[PDB]
């Protein structure tokens, strides 16, 4: 059923990043 | 005549190498199971904290004071 | 232009674009990429918007 | 707790040259003969106590070391020594590996010594696009 | 000093811009070599006190290369600069035209 | 003889042959100093008291104007006698290209532009009163200046003079106390209850204008000041042997302040000037000197020991006698805070009479006396360094105290490192989160009084107790040791407020810790580089260099600003961010929460709004209301006599502005540079032969410095100013 | 007893510059620093620092009621341990992205032998990947119970710190 | 890994290239200057852009700079 996207932005902000700085954490260790 | 000391401080720490341990556990741990629980970690609260109403917010509703979305106009 | 080489350091050309700086290099030299003269160039640009 | 060690070099404890994370990647240390106890400056600060062996100090920087070598050159001093040391001991050093003084020629002392430019020829380097085998380098 | 309406944003995203700008700064007038020196001064520090000792940190804080420590002061700056007459050319009008 | 030049001076190789103009600032850039001179005393002693000369004949040089252009134009007594309203004016200037209206037309009878710095307040304090008068003032102290700059001539010249007994150091650090302090204080007495005392006591009502009881009188015969405040005088003074109980009458701690006009008793001031008067002139005898009374010069420090801390502060220098350098840092820090002090201190509880009310000083003043403190206490211990890279000789020290610093580097500087982040970064990281909590963060909740408070509070503290402190608890003095503090024991004057009960809170242990903080990350920079300079673990050898010495590297991966001298050179910067600083919160106390006017049910009224409370915690309230609400004063301003600060931080923008041109760019640019021009002189023959060189280096890391450290300065002052005055 | 080891600095040739001081090694109980975790060498995570957790997820109870967002308020007094928990579970992450700075895939370990083990060469790297990383299921099973350990019980507050 | 490149005739020095802290320094004995000697490096590698290497060492043209690009513990100098 309804109520959001917010589905989305607390990806995009939340976790999305928090994975960015997580698996390019690295770059050096990728 | 030993001046001691600690040196060696105090009792090798208690019976307690059981139960916590080994129980439960979020454990093995990293590579392969830590995401594990950091998946769920970061969707969880997220996910379900990117809904549930109906509902919670800090709250306002049917938009008057001298009417509004008018005016006025129609409905 | 003259960023070429000059004659200070006249084979920058080798050197290149993009060196940072100098260091007391004969208390004659420093920030010298022709790459920071496009800085100071994006600073009077900003200034002339 | 107390001994081996046997220094001088001596001014006791402080933090500001030598450290905990530096007996793997390099170390470096240095030898010399000490006229007097004759106290001299020494990197962390201190004042040193030179003594009447040593000398045989620790120190990581080998940067450190010839500032130290000529260190003992307002005092009078003469003759310092470096040399590695490291997991598991061995080089590093220029005096004396023969102590060739940099100063100094003498021996067979090698090539290395300069582009086909002597210099003035210097401008656009296009002899490079994708140089393989091709110049990496000269 | 009471609340926000609707031109609220600038209000924070102009003194941002008015932040932002000012500290692609430090990077700019404060050059090289006195950032090493002291973040060794530190860099040391916690590497001596234990509880947080057996964190040997996978590689080793330097300061920053003269060159970015030009750049930075660019994209602080100008990223400061684009902002905030960027956030005033807008505030301003939906206030008066 | 001798002299003269001419190449060539100091810096060894100056003359060279020339080849290149930038020679004209090595010099004016070395000139002064020394070591680049000589430690050899016998000639740098006799440089220092040569001086510290002029300086003075300067200082007179300058005094004698300030009474020369007070006394040759008044608006003293054209005003004087009415305080109040009609107030300050020193100076009105030619009739040139519309200079005029720079001096205004608005001070009693008087065409001129308004003057902000007591004077008018300080000349009103002793008497003297008639123009023709401090105007035989003014002649007093200029010859009076020639004689002191006629002791250049004096010793030196015809006088190569001894540091033998420049070396030693008693005498005069016993005689300063007494000898020429001493001369002093209490000769400042007789001159503050004679002279000063009731010229003021009987101005206090009646006495307007012209018969001015000339100090003429009350030497030799009293009856007068006999008939004013009583003490019995026969030819007797009792206090020879304990009457001192009735001489007195008139000076008993009455502390408060003259409620007939602000200021404060001078009939409490010869109480406080011949006591503090006199240690000084006895506690100016306690070392050796010839007659076997005295002590340790130093041999009192090697005293004492403690384990660690070892030896002690012990065998405390030799040098510290010598010269200057190695002493230098000390005589600053101090007579630092000694222009910090003064500060938090005049305005904080009002000197000579008319102050309190005032404004346009008990502000304006205010500053600079505090930016002479910070300027100099924040640029004292540039002095720790250079000698150790100079002064400091072979050895005197390991074990000494001094080393024990040295060695413990690294882990000492170290831990301030953090509080400098704890301390601000996020007690500043502080006004940040409520405009992130008023703009996005609704009153609901975040830092303010009524918010994230703290009720009461913040007390309160201590001041307030400073208010039943002189009820009993030190038995008396007068009303409440100074009104800032206290209660609600409340007064003022002069229709607008004095100082009142000043209360605290949130906005209060707020900001603060900035100034808490700031003078945490505005020293250590300063230590870091003051300890490091000379052996710093990263290029460590570093007397190899000299004082000022750019950076060096590129190597080492990017070794600059490494010198204290450039250790300095943004040592500074911070202080203009801390002095140029700290000034501000003040202004905004004094005034919209202070300042008043009067009017009456109950009901004070300030400048501004008690606004600041709650709309000075978020960080902007300061350009909501510090700028735009303000500026107001200089933004329009033209066509008047506002007429210069609304001229000055123009210029004074630029010139902050023109900083990062210098400051900001390269430095082989420019050099670069300065030939493509070149080839319009040359081939067109002209072109030098000074080699017109571009600027070295540190020489442009010493302008971006006063460049900058002009510009925000002034601006602040083309600003602060006429806000004040006018909504002032 | 007689005097001490000071001046002459850290333990060995007087030019090793970690430090010798009180708040190094000291009578008045260093004691500490070798109880937790902290120093002795000591022996096999999970049962050093599900200590850690065990401690280290309550003592955030503070920073996370009357900081931040709600001070008192609907919702409510769940204060104590919140998303509390929430906001670990990275720091329950981080350091088992740590993971890098220890290495091997397995844990003896455990004794020691005779002989001696812990071998007398331990400042340093002794543990490992698969051998710190259940140390991270100690804090996290720690950090949960070190959070929710604080909920479930009291909160009109006593006398838990009085010192100590 | 020191650059980029440098160049010849100097040496002797009793008033040139006599103070490279990180050493990089012998001196060839070769024929051509006035009395014989060829330099830049028997070595970098121990250096580090010490660059102070010609402040003391003239001869036209650049002289000495640094360029690291790989910039390395050894001359990146952090040791700890
Ligand atoms: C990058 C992303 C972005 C996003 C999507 C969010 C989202 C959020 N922030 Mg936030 N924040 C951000 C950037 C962001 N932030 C930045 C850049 C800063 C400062 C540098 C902050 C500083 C900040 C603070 C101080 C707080 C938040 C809070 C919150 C939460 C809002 C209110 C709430 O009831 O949370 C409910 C959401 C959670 C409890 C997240 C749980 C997820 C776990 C399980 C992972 C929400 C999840 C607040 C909060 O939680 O109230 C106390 C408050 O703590 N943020
Ligand atoms: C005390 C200092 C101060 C400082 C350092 C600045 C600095 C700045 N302001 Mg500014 N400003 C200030 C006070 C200050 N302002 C005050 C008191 C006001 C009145 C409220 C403003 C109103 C203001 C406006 C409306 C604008 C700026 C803009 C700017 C930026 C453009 C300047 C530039 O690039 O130079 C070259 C010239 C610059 C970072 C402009 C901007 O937003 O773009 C970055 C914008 O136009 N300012
Ligand atoms: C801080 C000092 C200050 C100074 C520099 C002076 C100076 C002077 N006072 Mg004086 N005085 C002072 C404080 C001072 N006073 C105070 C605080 C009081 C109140 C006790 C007086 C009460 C006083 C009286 C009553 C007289 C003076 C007189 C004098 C003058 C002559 C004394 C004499 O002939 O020696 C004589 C030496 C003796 C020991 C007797 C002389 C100018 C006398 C005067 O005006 O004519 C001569 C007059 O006797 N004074
Ligand atoms: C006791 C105080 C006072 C006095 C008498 C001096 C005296 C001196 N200072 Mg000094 N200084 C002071 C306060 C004082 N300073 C303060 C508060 C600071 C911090 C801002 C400094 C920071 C300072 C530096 C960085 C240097 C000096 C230097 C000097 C020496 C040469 C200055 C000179 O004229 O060069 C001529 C230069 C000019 C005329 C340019 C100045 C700009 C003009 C136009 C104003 C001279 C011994 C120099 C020195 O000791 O040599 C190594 C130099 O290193 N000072
Ligand atoms: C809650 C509130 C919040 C959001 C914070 C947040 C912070 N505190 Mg903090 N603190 C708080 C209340 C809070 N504190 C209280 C109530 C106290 C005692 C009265 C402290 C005593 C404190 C200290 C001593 C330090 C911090 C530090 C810090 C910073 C941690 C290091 C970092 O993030 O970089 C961080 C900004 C640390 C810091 O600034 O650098 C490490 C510092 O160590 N805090
Ligand atoms: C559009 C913008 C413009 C720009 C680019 C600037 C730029 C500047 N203004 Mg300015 N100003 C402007 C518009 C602008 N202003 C307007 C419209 C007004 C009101 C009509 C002012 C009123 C004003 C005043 C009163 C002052 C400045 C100052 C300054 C300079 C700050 C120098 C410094 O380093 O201390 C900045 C360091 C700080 C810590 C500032 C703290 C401010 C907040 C957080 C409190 C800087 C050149 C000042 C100065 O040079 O000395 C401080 C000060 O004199 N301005
Ligand atoms: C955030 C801030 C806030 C809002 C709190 C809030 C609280 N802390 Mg706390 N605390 C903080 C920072 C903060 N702390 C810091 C920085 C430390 C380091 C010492 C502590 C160390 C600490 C201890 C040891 C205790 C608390 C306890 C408590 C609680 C007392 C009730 C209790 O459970 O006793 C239990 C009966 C209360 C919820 C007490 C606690 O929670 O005990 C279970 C416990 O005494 N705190
Ligand atoms: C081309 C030409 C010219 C022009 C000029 C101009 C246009 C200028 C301007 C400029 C600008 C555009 C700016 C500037 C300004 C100035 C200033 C700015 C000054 C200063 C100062 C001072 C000396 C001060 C001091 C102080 C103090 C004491 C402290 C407080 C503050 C103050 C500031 C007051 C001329 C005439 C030369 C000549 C011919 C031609
Ligand atoms: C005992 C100990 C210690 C201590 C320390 C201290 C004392 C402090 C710290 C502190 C800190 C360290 C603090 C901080 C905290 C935090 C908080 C209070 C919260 C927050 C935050 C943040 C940072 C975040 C944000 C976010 C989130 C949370 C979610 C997701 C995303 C976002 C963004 C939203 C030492 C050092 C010795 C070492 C170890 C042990
Ligand atoms: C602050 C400062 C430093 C020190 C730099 C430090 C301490 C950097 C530490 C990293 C900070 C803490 C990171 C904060 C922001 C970054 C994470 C943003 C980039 C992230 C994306 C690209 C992923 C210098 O080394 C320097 C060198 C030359 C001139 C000026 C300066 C200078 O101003
Ligand atoms: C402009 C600039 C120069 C060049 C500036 C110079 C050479 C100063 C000019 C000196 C004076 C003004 C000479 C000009 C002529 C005057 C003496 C008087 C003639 C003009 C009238 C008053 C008659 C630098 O050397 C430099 C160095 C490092 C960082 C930034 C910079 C920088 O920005
Ligand atoms: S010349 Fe300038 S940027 Fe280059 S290393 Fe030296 S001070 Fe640094
Ligand atoms: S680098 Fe110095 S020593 Fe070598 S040839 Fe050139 S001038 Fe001579
Ligand atoms: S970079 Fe320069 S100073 Fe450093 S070792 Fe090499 S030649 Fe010598």
């Amino acid at each position: 059923m309804i109520n959001l996207p917010s589905l989305f932005v607390p990806l995009v902000g939340l976790l999305f990043p928090a994975v960015a700085m997580a698996s390019l954490f690295l770059h050096v260790e990728k | 005549w030993d001046v001691y000391g600690s040196d060696a401080p105090s009792p090798y720490n208690s019976l307690q190498s059981k139960f916590f341990e080994t129980f439960a556990a979020p454990f093995t741990k990293r590579g392969l199971l830590l995401k594990f629980l950091i998946l769920g970690g970061g969707s969880l609260l997220t996910y379900v904290s990117a809904n549930a109403p109906q509902d919670v917010l800090p709250i306002t509703r049917g938009p008057q004071q001298p009417p509004k979305l008018g005016p006025r106009g129609k409905i | 232009l003259d960023a070429r080489g000059s004659k200070l350091m006249p084979d920058k050309k080798d050197f290149g674009y993009s060196f940072p700086c100098d260091g007391p290099g004969r208390g004659g030299t420093c920030d010298i990429s022709a790459w920071d003269d496009f800085y100071l160039a994006v600073f009077w640009m900003l200034n002339t918007i | 707790e107390l001994d081996p060690n046997t220094p001088s070099p001596i001014f006791a404890g402080s933090t500001g040259g030598l450290l905990r994370k530096a007996q793997v990647e390099e170390f470096y240390v240095i030898t010399w003969e000490s006229p007097k106890e004759q106290i001299f400056e020494m990197p962390t600060g201190g004042a040193a106590i030179m003594r009447e062996g040593p000398n045989l100090l620790k120190l990581a920087r080998k940067e450190q070391c010839l500032a130290l070598g000529t260190r003992l050159r307002s005092k009078y001093k003469i003759k310092y020594q470096f040399y590695r040391v490291f997991p598991s001991g061995e080089v590093q050093y220029l005096h004396p590996k023969d102590g060739v003084y940099p100063e100094k020629v003498n021996p067979g002392r090698q090539g290395v010594g300069l582009n086909m430019r002597s210099i003035g020829k210097n401008v656009s380097p296009i002899e490079v696009k994708f140089t393989g085998k091709q110049p990496y380098d000269l | 000093p009471l609340v926000c309406n609707s031109l609220s944003v600038w209000a924070w995203m102009f003194l941002f811009g008015h932040l932002v700008w000012a500290t692609g700064f430090m990077f700019l007038i404060s050059w090289r070599g006195y950032w090493q020196e002291l973040i060794e001064t530190l860099a040391w520090a916690h590497e001596r006190t234990p509880l947080a000792n057996l964190i040997r940190w996978r590689d080793k804080p330097v300061a920053l290369s003269i060159v970015q420590a030009r750049l930075v002061g660019l994209v602080h700056f100008s990223v400061g600069y684009i902002f905030t007459y960027a956030a005033f050319l807008i505030a301003s009008t939906s206030g008066k035209f | 003889f001798e002299q003269w030049a001419k190449p060539g001076h100091f810096s060894r190789t100056i003359a060279k042959g020339p080849d290149t103009t930038t020679w004209i600032w090595n010099l004016h850039a070395d000139a002064h100093d020394f070591d680049s001179h000589t430690s050899d005393l016998e000639e740098i002693s006799r440089k220092v008291f040569s001086a510290h000369f002029g300086q003075l004949s300067i200082i007179f040089l300058w005094l004698s104007g300030m009474y020369f252009h007070g006394a040759r134009f008044s608006n003293y007594e054209a005003w004087l006698n009415d305080p109040t309203h009609i107030g300050p004016s020193a100076q009105v200037v030619w009739p040139i290209v519309g200079q005029e209206i720079l001096n205004g037309d608005v001070g009693g009878g008087f065409r001129g532009i308004q003057i902000t710095s007591g004077f008018f307040q300080i000349w009103r304090a002793s008497g003297i009163t008639s123009e023709l008068q401090l105007y035989c003032t003014a002649i007093g102290a200029l010859v009076f200046a020639g004689l002191m700059l006629f002791a250049g001539w004096f010793h030196y010249h015809k006088a190569a003079p001894k540091l033998a007994w420049f070396q030693d150091v008693e005498s005069m650090l016993n005689h300063h106390l007494a000898g020429l302090l001493g001369l002093g204080s209490l000769s400042w007495a007789g001159h503050q209850v004679h002279v000063s005392l009731p010229i003021n006591q009987f101005l206090n009502a009646g006495v307007d204008p012209k018969e001015i009881p000339l100090p003429h009188e009350f030497i030799l015969n009293r009856d007068l000041l006999a008939q004013l405040y009583p003490s019995f005088a026969e030819g007797a003074t009792p206090f020879f042997t304990l009457n001192w109980s009735k001489y007195a009458d008139f000076l008993t701690f009455r502390g408060g302040l003259d409620p007939l006009t602000g200021g404060l008793w001078l009939t409490d001031i010869a109480h406080h000037h011949l006591a503090i008067a006199i240690l000084f002139l006895i506690a100016g005898h306690m070392y050796r000197t010839n007659w076997g009374i005295g002590h340790g010069i130093k041999d009192i420090l090697e005293a004492h020991k403690g384990p660690f801390t070892g030896q002690g502060h012990k065998g405390l220098y030799e040098i510290l006698t010598t010269s200057w350098h190695a002493q230098l840092s000390i005589n600053l820090a101090m007579l630092g805070s000694l222009t910090i002090v003064v500060a938090q201190h005049m305005y904080s509880m009002p000197p000579y009479p008319y102050l309190a009310t005032d404004y346009a000083t008990q502000l304006s003043l205010f500053t600079h006396h505090m930016w002479i403190g910070g300027f100099l206490i924040v640029g004292a211990a540039a002095h720790a360094a250079i000698f150790m890279v100079r002064d400091y000789d072979p050895t005197t020290r390991y074990n000494d105290l001094l080393d024990r610093v040295l060695r413990h580097r690294d882990a000492i500087i170290s831990h301030l490192n953090w509080v400098c982040i704890f301390l601000g970064f996020h007690s500043f990281g502080l006004y940040i989160h409520n405009d992130t909590m008023s703009a996005l963060g609704r009153p609901q909740d975040m830092f303010s009084d009524t918010a994230i408070q703290l009720q009461p509070v913040f007390a309160q503290w201590i001041q307030n107790t400073h208010a039943l402190a002189p009820g009993t608890t030190a038995p008396g003095a007068t009303a409440s040791t100074s009104l800032t503090w206290g209660g609600g024991d409340l007064v003022a004057v002069g229709n607008k407020v004095a100082l009142l009960p000043i209360p605290l809170g949130t906005a209060d242990f707020l900001v603060h810790h900035i100034h808490a903080f700031t003078i945490h990350v505005t020293v250590l920079i300063l230590l870091k580089g003051v300890l490091f300079a000379r052996s710093s673990r990263l290029i460590p050898d570093k007397a190899n260099l000299g004082f000022r010495f750019p950076c060096d590297g590129p190597g080492r991966g990017g070794t600059c600003q490494v010198s204290a001298w450039d250790h300095v050179f943004l040592g500074l910067f911070w202080m203009y961010n801390s002095i140029s600083v700290v000034i501000f919160h003040f202004s905004w106390k004094m005034q919209s929460d202070v300042w008043g006017t009067i009017n009456d049910q109950g009901v004070v009224t300030h400048i501004t709004a008690g606004n600041f409370a709650q709309s000075s915690i978020t960080i902007n309230g300061w350009l909501r209301d510090f700028l735009w609400a303000q500026a107001s004063q200089v933004i329009q301003s033209y066509g008047s006599s506002l007429s210069a600060y609304g001229l000055f931080f123009l210029g004074a923008h630029f010139v902050w502005a023109f900083s990062l041109m210098f400051l900001f760019s390269g430095r082989g640019y420019w050099q670069e540079l300065i030939e493509s021009i070149v080839w319009a002189h040359n081939k067109l023959k002209v072109a030098p032969a000074t080699q017109p060189r571009a600027l070295s280096i540190v020489q442009g890391r010493a302008v971006g410095v006063t460049h900058y450290l002009l510009g925000g300065i002034a601006t602040t002052w083309a600003f602060f100013l006429a806000r004040i005055i006018a909504v002032g | 007893k007689p005097t001490y080891q000071v001046i002459q600095p850290l333990n060995g040739d007087p030019f090793i510059g970690g430090l010798e001081t009180p708040v190094t090694s000291s009578p008045l109980i260093a004691w500490y620093l070798s109880n937790l975790p902290a120093y002795r060498t000591a022996v096999n995570p999970l049962l050093r620092g599900v200590e850690v957790g065990l401690a280290h997820g309550f003592l955030l109870v503070g920073p996370f009621v009357k900081a931040g967002p709600l001070r008192n308020t609907e919702y409510a007094g769940a204060a104590g341990s919140l998303a509390a928990a929430g906001l670990v579970v990275i720091l329950s992450m981080c350091l088992t992205m740590y993971g890098i700075a220890s290495f091997k895939e397995g844990e003896p370990s455990i004794a020691p032998a005779l002989t001696l083990t812990g071998r007398k060469k331990q400042p340093d790297q002794l543990q490992s990947a698969d051998g710190w990383a259940k140390f991270t299921g100690g804090f996290f099973f720690g950090g949960v119970s070190g959070v929710t350990w604080a909920c479930f019980l009291m909160y009109v507050l006593d006398l838990p710190y009085y010192f100590k | 890994s020191h650059s980029v490149k440098i160049y010849d005739t100097c040496i002797g020095c009793t008033q040139c290239v006599r103070a490279c802290p990180t050493d990089v320094l012998e001196m060839i004995p070769w024929g051509g200057c006035k009395a014989k000697q060829i330099a830049s490096a028997p070595r970098t590698e121990d250096c580090v852009g010490c660059k102070r290497c010609e402040s003391a060492c003239p001869t036209d043209f650049l002289s000495v700079r640094v360029y690291l690009w790989h910039e390395t513990t050894r001359s990146m100098g952090l040791a700890y």
